[PDB]
RNA sequence: ACCAGAUCAAAAGGGACAAGCAUCAAGCACGCAGCAAUGCAGCUCAAAACGCUUAGCCUAGCCACACCCCCACGGGAAACAGCAGU
């Protein structure tokens, strides 16, 4: 089909059944569909921890450079995960949420201590 | 039973024993060769039984035979540079003649094995979805991961049904 | 085999072309603007919320340079969203007009300018943007000199950045297996990136235009 | 070389010449039937551009493929008449032949 | 720099251009003078069988030899077996009604376009004593009277045309063979058609029944030339249009009918008449004609054919004792005629209701 | 971010590509040469042309349709084959 515009996004398909996500990080054009087509799969991500507590991700690093290299964008959650593997710098909102977050806990701590 | 003289020759069995891959420089093959003549038994023999396997090993690659054309038999190749490679085939048994060609236009078991490491390289391992291309669908068939919910029921604090029950 | 030709999609496909081409609507149609409800008459779309101060309050580039001679050409013009964001000098020289004469007040139209941009000029005048914006300001024939009287700050800055680690170490892994023992580090140039604000403008030579 | 054609070389036989200098090439490729696994003679029919107008009906030809279609059909030139219709030289020994039987004796220089 | 343009010596567009129009672009005489000739031999009476002068025929020719020629009849549709011997015999109960079985020897169906029958006739005309003398081809004007004389001339049946004064008339030796002018016909829609209508009206195809299912109080629209008002029904009947291929079929509510018609009169939604409102001023009104349809036969035989004039028919099947009104609107010159079926099992031939639309898909 | 060639993939050209019916046997311009005039009179087909009927397919998905008039200027007419629902 042809597509009016669009172009290739390394993303994640969502797989795996209900209440138990599963990705694959795949490189397919912006425009298909979230689990259709696909250009090439790169990888996998397990979000649900496992028996030994892991959240697996696996990344086809020479893949992923090549196409990143042939022009492919990167969503968001891809940011954040290549940036947690290091391949990328830590995603700027993954900084601010976890500033958030201390704040956050900070906030509760004094009102639980403030009874 | 089958029908025909060896009927082996209509087998997938044996036509895919053809050990004759044309490089991709062939693009025609012309077989003249007499119905009639000891000399000419071996062509004979050779278009009687291997032609159907080099067919199938080289789909694009044109064959076409030529009955009592010429005195002597003979194969011809034309590439697709334009040259024409004249195979004399006379006196030849059609193993001799099937080692020739291999040896003059086969491509070699070290291209072979190439082509078949770059077909193997699409198989990724790693690489998830239906049984018709990766090995796994999903990775919950891993073990020590989250089994699938069909077979194994999530625990009450995983399933959303009641994540929105303490969100209530 | 042969193909039933689609004479009637031909036709529909020229006569919308030919529609739109000799319909054509006015820039003082399009940016167009209702001050009560801040919505554009033409289309009937509201103005984004945080636009709302600005387009009652300021005035639009053409609707400045209608009270100049020769439409102002020649002189500065800044943008309010420019002075507040940025302490530098930042205008156009405004080489160029060509107005929309079907305005009333002719208050409307293309210019094309030399930017300077937090003090630091171009190599040639380009198209304006935003020029139906509201956020315009004219520069004061005096004052002018010292208004865009600007002092080139130091400039240097960092010539490389680290790798992130994981592409560290695998360009040390890669060193090391080649035997390249050179224990520098490695080293990401950005010189050769061009950063720019985000506020920078773009390139109207190839923005779109709205249509009926 | 980068012809947009699809078949580069094709060997047939011509089977008409009432086009001017164009002749009616029919090539024969053997198809494996899916099903008895037999292969059988599938047969198409080509055009092909012939300037000199040398083809004679059953000659067997050589086509290699335009750079171009040159009309609607004609997509090949005659690279070479293989088998002039009745005037067989040898290739192995370069003597006319008649069938299986030589002309000239090879013997004969 | 600067440049200016001249309002004098002008050379100016045009609004609208209208490329729709450039694709609109891309995509009693017989009787008194040749009467006295004939009644001094043979006579061929060319019927068109899609149309269906016949009384008259004692004093136009005589008391002579006369062979009936159905005319067109590969344009009809094949709607039961033995649709070609039906219509043969319905022809000998027209000659019946109206003549000895004047003296008509022989009915046969011809098609002159497509050669059907010709040589048989030839064959008939040479093997019997019955048939000499001279040949007088009678016949109206859209009867095909031109094309039968061309393709009998273009035969081994002529011994290389003339033409001689019977008023000046084609003739070929055989005694000679006679093509004597056609009779023109009154009250018929094609003489108020122009040239362009007259063409897209006559059927140059075979042609395709058309059935639609219609409940009472609804209309139906054959051009802008023919209009039903079927109402008073008991239960909904099916209408098929036997007309050629080209003439556009639509279908309404009664209230809507009217405004419709005076909205598309002409244009191209009723493709015929064309020219718009200027050629509707000058086309005659539709005049109205009330009908009373008989017990309904059933659901595959027609109970009546509703003919305008040259333009087809309307088959109607209403359903199993039910009686319809209907009022069917024609134009004020032209005539409007009920008829027994000429094609009674042509509803059968049909596909399935496509949509809510009361068309059949056709077969 | 620009260019780069890379990637993606239209239109166009070549090849390939469902089932039944021969009680669908001829299609009727279906070809070629020439820069053009113009000439040549050819082209497909019992190895199934042409035609009628049935069907979404070769499923990570793909093709097609988007109420109808194949299209949609225009007209018919007021459109859930988006979700829930009648
Ligand atoms: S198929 Fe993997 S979780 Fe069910
Ligand atoms: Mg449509
Ligand atoms: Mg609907
Ligand atoms: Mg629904």
């Amino acid at each position: 089909k042809a597509y009016r515009g669009g172009h290739l996004t390394i993303r994640l398909a969502l797989g795996g059944c209900t209440n138990r996500p599963f990705y694959r990080i795949v490189a397919a054009h912006n425009k298909c569909p979230r689990d259709g087509r696909f250009v090439e799969q790169l990888g996998s991500y397990d979000p649900l921890p496992n028996s030994h507590g892991e959240k697996l991700v696996a990344l086809n690093l020479d893949r992923i450079r090549h196409w990143i290299g042939c022009g492919a964008h990167l969503s968001k959650p891809m940011e954040k995960l290549l940036g947690l593997a290091g391949f990328f710098p830590l995603h700027p909102m993954m900084i601010t949420n976890a500033e958030r977050l201390r704040r956050k806990r900070a906030r509760e701590v004094l009102l639980a201590s403030q009874k | 039973p089958m029908k025909g003289r060896f009927p082996i020759r209509r087998t997938l069995q044996y036509l895919s024993q053809g050990n004759v891959v044309f490089k991709d420089s062939v693009k025609v093959m012309t077989v003249n060769y007499n119905t009639h003549g000891e000399l000419g038994e071996g062509a004979r023999k050779f278009v009687f039984f291997n032609i159907p396997q080099i067919q199938y090993k080289n789909p694009w690659v044109q064959i076409m035979m030529f009955k009592n054309m010429t005195p002597s038999p003979f194969l011809r190749f034309y590439l697709d540079s334009g040259e024409q490679v004249l195979v004399d085939v006379e006196t030849k048994s059609n193993k001799e003649i099937m080692e020739h060609i291999r040896k003059i236009l086969g491509k070699n078991e070290e291209t072979l094995r190439e082509e078949e490491e770059e077909k193997k390289q699409l198989s990724h391992p790693a690489n998830f979805g239906p049984r018709k291309y990766c090995l796994r669908e999903c990775i919950c068939e891993v073990e020590g991961q989250v089994p699938c919910p069909s077979l194994v029921p999530l625990p009450k604090e995983m399933r959303g049904k009641y994540k929105a029950a303490l969100k209530a | 085999k042969k193909v039933r030709p689609r004479l009637i999609a031909e036709l529909a496909r020229r006569v919308r072309a030919l529609r739109e081409q000799l319909n054509r609507p006015r820039d003082s149609q399009l940016y167009a603007v209702d001050y009560e409800t801040l919505t554009r008459p033409f289309s009937g779309r509201r103005l984004p919320v945080r636009a709302w101060a600005d387009v009652r309050r300021e005035s639009r580039l053409l609707q400045l340079l209608g009270r100049l001679p020769l439409f102002g050409l020649g002189r500065l013009v800044t943008r309010k969203s420019w002075l507040w964001q940025h302490d530098e000098p930042c205008y156009w020289r405004l080489t160029r007009v060509r107005p929309d004469y079907t305005a009333q007040n002719l208050d409307h139209g293309k210019a094309w300018g030399i930017l300077t941009f937090k003090g630091k000029t171009e190599s040639e005048a380009r198209e304006i943007e935003h020029v139906m914006y509201h956020d315009w300001r004219l520069v004061p024939k005096h004052e002018e000199e010292a208004f865009t009287a600007f002092t080139p700050a130091p400039e240097d800055s960092l010539a490389s950045v680290p790798y992130p680690p994981l592409l560290r170490a695998m360009i040390i892994a890669e060193r090391q297996k080649n035997g390249d023992t050179s224990t520098e580090e490695p080293m990401l140039n950005v010189q050769r990136i061009r950063m720019e604000p985000w506020d920078y403008p773009a390139k109207q030579e190839d923005k779109g235009r709205a249509k009926g | 070389v980068r012809s947009s054609v699809h078949a580069r070389w094709i060997v047939g036989k011509v089977i008409g010449t009432k086009m001017q200098k164009t002749a009616k090439v029919r090539v024969t490729r053997l198809v494996l039937d899916p099903y008895l696994l037999k292969y059988f003679n599938k047969r198409k029919t080509y055009f092909a551009h012939d300037a000199l107008q040398q083809c004679t009906v059953g000659d067997i030809v050589l086509l290699r493929a335009l750079p171009v279609p040159r009309a609607k059909h004609v997509k090949h030139e005659l690279a070479e008449i293989v088998f002039k219709v009745g005037k067989v030289i040898d290739p192995v020994t370069g003597k006319p032949c008649a069938g299986t039987t030589y002309l000239e004796s090879p013997l004969s220089s | 720099q600067e440049r200016f343009l001249f309002p004098e010596y002008i050379l100016d567009p045009e609004p609208q251009p209208t490329r729709e129009k450039q694709l609109q672009e891309l995509q009693e005489q017989y009787l008194e003078l040749v009467s006295a000739a004939l009644r001094r031999s043979l006579v061929l009476y060319m019927v068109d069988l899609l149309d269906l002068l016949l009384p008259d025929l004692p004093a136009l020719v005589g008391p002579k030899q006369l062979i009936v020629l159905g005319n067109k009849v590969d344009l009809l549709p094949q709607d039961a077996p033995g649709y070609r011997q039906r219509l043969r015999e319905r022809l000998w109960e027209d000659c019946a009604r109206a003549l000895l079985l004047t003296v008509v020897r022989d009915v046969r169906l011809i098609s002159a376009k497509t050669g059907y029958g010709v040589e048989e006739l030839i064959s008939a005309l040479q093997r019997s004593w019955r048939y000499r003398g001279d040949v007088y081809l009678v016949g109206a004007t859209n009867a095909g009277k031109s094309t039968l004389f061309n393709t009998l001339l273009e035969s081994d049946y002529c011994t290389r045309a003339t033409i001689s004064p019977w008023l000046n008339l084609l003739k070929f030796p055989i005694h000679w063979f006679y093509d004597t002018p056609g009779i023109t016909k009154e009250n018929c829609i094609l003489n108020l058609l122009t040239e362009k209508e007259v063409n897209i009206v006559l059927p140059t195809q075979s042609i395709v029944p058309r059935t639609f299912v219609l409940k009472p109080g609804m209309v139906l629209f054959l051009g802008a030339i023919g209009r039903i008002d079927f109402l008073q029904g008991n239960q909904s009947a099916w209408f098929t249009v036997v007309a050629s291929n080209i003439l556009p079929v639509h279908i309404t509510s009664l209230d809507r009918a009217d405004a419709l018609y005076q909205k598309h009169a002409g244009h191209t939604l009723l493709q015929i008449p064309m020219g718009g409102k200027e050629r509707m001023a000058g086309f005659p009104p539709l005049v109205a004609e009330d009908i009373m349809l008989k017990e309904g036969l059933g659901a595959s035989e027609a109970v009546a054919d509703i003919k305008f004039s040259s333009a087809g028919w309307v088959s109607v099947t209403p359903n199993f004792k039910d009686r319809l009104h209907l009022r069917g609107y024609t134009p004020e010159g032209t005539v409007l005629t009920v008829r027994p079926p000429l094609l009674p099992y042509i509803v059968n031939i049909k596909g399935q209701r496509i949509k809510k639309s009361v068309a059949y898909k056709t077969k």
